[PDB]
């Protein structure tokens, strides 16, 4: 159906994974790419068969086949240079060297998920790590570069390695002025307060706020990018005595939409921490919970459409690394001109000085490129 | 005394008697702080 | 208005309130220059950077008012706009030059003790009155302070001295222009005061010691805060734009 309803399914899966990781590590900084996860599951599903494919299909809610076109268009639009803001995305599946990979698998992967699939001698740990870590460094413009160590990918007991990497740092439609970037108090999870640099700007932003199923209230602001297609969403508890963990679990794409229909424009002093978030995620355990356990089983895993022979192929390592930087850089002063003047009278504040979660959203598709929680900038 | 000015057909009625206030001028009465405005022209500051 | 006082009944019969239909709220100030014509600031109804463009239909004008919120039947008179004519040279981008608009009334408003039009200055009058050192009168329902009841109960008024161009100019990084003048007290004078949020579009008026009439010499436009030390309110130089006003009046009448 609608390429929007489809992207909804993918993003949802990624969010559910986010909720899992978050509950296990409440006070840590977690950055994930919900949509990225949907692409990884797709990459996998393309060369999987039997029980394995069955599991992936029932979680994704859609089958790669007959949809690829829809998936390729969305995955193409996201990175499309038409966004003005560039979203670097790397996708690779590495296979044992002593195994002949199939042509249609490689062809389709690069076509739908812009994914590079190729062999690599895991027999030599150090040689493989460098070979892989180097591909990420290149595919991400030196943005990301350290997914595997030497103590991780070891021996021939390692057969299949999946990797998804996402980096982003567009240009604000309303750039912050460095002169206005000073250090302000931030209250961490533990309760301790830290002095942290924060971006500050006076302008019109879309705001709003509602209560969770548990009747706890939170606020949310939209910070659009100069591209006009990708925007950043920020939501945090209204009451300081409210833990972020009390709103997270109640947030799906469905709620993200409400946000869009509820928010109204208002002149505000938006103050948010200036930071650079980078996290690496092991998707194995979370994905098992969803019901995908086969592919992680040396024997039960069924990847026939991946290999020319009947060699046993399973997922040894499935990883994602997401990196995002929030800074002043953005478009400049044209509406900033007199807009600075009409502020005849101090405006309300949107101060993000407590643990908060953020979203990078590709509006046209609905794709949720980033989902994160910042417990300590 | 006032002039001209503007066309009453396209401007509407008013100009002729503009500037004069019914509750003050048209009654030889001064508002509280208007003297200040006058005294301003010749106060030397 | 900041550091002003309550206006007396019928003290500013040309004063107009720019009121929005939905929701119902105060938008700006304005002045009545005739039977069917109202003057106001451009940015009060056109500001792209905020996505603001109202239309004859989005707006209402309230005339003869005194209270800021109360309904004064038999006193005030609400009217609708047949058409809006804002100045094409209106530089809404950088400095707000030509901050001015006209607004024609669907039906001619009847004059009374609370509704009377203000005069517009001719070359000689503008030359005689508009000088640094002279004082003018500002009025509006704007806020009582820049930062902080907050909103006045009734029409406010304040008298301010016209300032020297060189001074006004060395007061802001903004690029002033011959189309705007600024008024207000120097920091070392004691008396203070200024317009503020909501006062925009309001009239800056002066009284002729020659003919006892009141003239509108400026329109409340912009300022950097409210009642700031070292800062001054900037007003639209009306006369310097009287030609356009005449063109529209006769053309789009
Ligand atoms: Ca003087
Ligand atoms: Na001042």
């Amino acid at each position: 159906f609608n390429p929007l309803s489809l992207e909804e399914l993918g993003s949802n899966t990624g969010i559910q994974v986010f909720n899992q990781i978050v509950k296990s590590r409440p006070h840590d900084n977690i950055v994930i790419s919900p949509h990225g996860i949907a692409s990884v599951l797709g990459m996998l599903q393309l060369g999987a068969d039997g029980r394995t494919k069955k599991q992936l299909a029932m979680v994704m809610r859609y089958g790669v086949n007959g949809v690829g076109k829809i998936l390729k268009k969305i995955n193409k639009a996201i990175v499309s240079k038409k966004n003005k803001d560039i979203v670097t995305v790397a996708n690779a599946v590495f296979v044992k060297n002593a195994s002949e990979i199939e042509v249609p698998f490689v062809t389709r992967n690069k076509d739908v998920f812009q994914c590079e699939v190729r062999n690599v001698n895991f027999e030599d740990p150090a040689s493989a790590c460098d070979s892989i870590n180097a591909w990420v460094k290149n595919e991400t413009r030196d943005m990301i570069d350290n997914l595997l160590s030497p103590d991780l990918i070891d021996g021939v007991l390692t057969r299949l390695v999946l990797v998804n990497a996402v980096y982003f740092k567009g240009l604000w439609k309303s750039r912050f002025q460095p002169e206005n970037t000073k250090k302000r108090t931030f209250v961490a999870a533990d309760g301790k307060s830290y002095q942290v640099p924060m971006l500050a700007q006076l302008s019109v932003f879309r705001c709003g706020s509602t209560s969770a199923p548990n009747d706890l209230w939170y606020n949310f602001i939209e910070l659009p990018y100069h591209g006009e297609s990708i925007s950043m969403l920020i939501a945090l508890p209204t009451e300081s005595s409210t833990p972020l963990s009390a709103i997270i679990p109640h947030i799906s794409t469905k709620t993200i939409d409400s946000w869009m229909s509820i928010m109204v424009p208002k002149r505000v002093q938006v103050i948010l921490p200036k930071f650079t978030a980078v996290a690496q995620t092991d998707l194995k355990e979370p994905l098992k919970v969803l019901g995908i356990t086969d592919m992680f089983d040396s024997s039960k895993a069924n990847f026939a459409k991946i290999t020319t022979g009947s060699e046993n192929l399973h997922v040894s390592h499935i990883l994602q690394k997401a990196k995002i930087e929030v800074s002043e850089d953005g478009t400049k002063a044209s509406a900033a001109t007199t807009a600075i003047l009409i502020a005849r009278s101090s405006p309300p504040w949107f101060i993000v000085d407590r643990p908060f979660l953020f979203f990078i959203r590709h509006n046209p598709t609905g794709a949720v490129l980033f989902m994160g929680q910042i417990n300590k900038p | 005394e006032y002039q001209t000015f503007f066309n009453p057909r396209t401007f509407g009625s008013g100009e002729a008697d503009c500037g004069l206030r019914p509750l003050f001028e048209k009654k030889s009465l001064e508002d509280k702080t208007e003297r200040e405005l006058l005294e301003s022209y010749i106060d030397g500051r | 208005i900041v550091e002003g006082s309550d206006a007396e009944i019928g003290m500013s019969p040309w004063q107009v309130m720019l009121f929005r239909k939905s929701p119902q709220e105060l938008l700006c100030g304005a002045s009545l220059i005739s039977d069917r014509w109202v003057l106001t600031a451009a940015h009060c109804l056109l500001y792209p950077p905020w996505d603001k463009n109202f239309t004859e239909n989005d707006l209402l004008v309230r005339i003869g008012k005194h209270s800021r919120t109360r309904y004064e039947r038999n006193i005030e008179k609400i009217s609708m706009l047949e058409k809006i004519y804002i100045h094409p040279r209106y530089n809404w981008r950088e400095n707000l030059d030509r901050d001015i608009a006209l607004m024609k009334l669907k039906k001619p408003v009847a004059f009374s003790d609370y509704i009377h039009p203000v005069c517009l200055p001719d070359r000689e009058t503008a030359a005689s009155l508009l000088q640094a050192g002279y004082k003018g009168r500002v009025t509006g329902w704007g806020n009582l302070k820049e930062t902080w009841k907050g909103q006045p109960s009734v029409l406010q008024v304040v008298n301010l001295p016209i300032v020297e161009r060189p001074v006004c100019k060395d007061s802001t990084r903004i690029r002033i222009t011959d189309n705007m003048f600024c008024a207000g007290y120097k920091p070392d004078e004691g008396k203070r005061g200024d317009a503020c949020e909501g006062d925009a579009g309001g009239p800056f008026v002066m009284k002729s010691p020659f003919n006892n009439r009141w003239y509108q010499m400026g329109i409340v436009s912009w300022g950097e805060g409210c009642d700031r030390d070292g800062k001054y309110g900037f007003y639209t130089h009306v006369f310097r734009l009287k030609k356009w006003i005449q063109k529209v009046i006769d053309q789009f009448g």
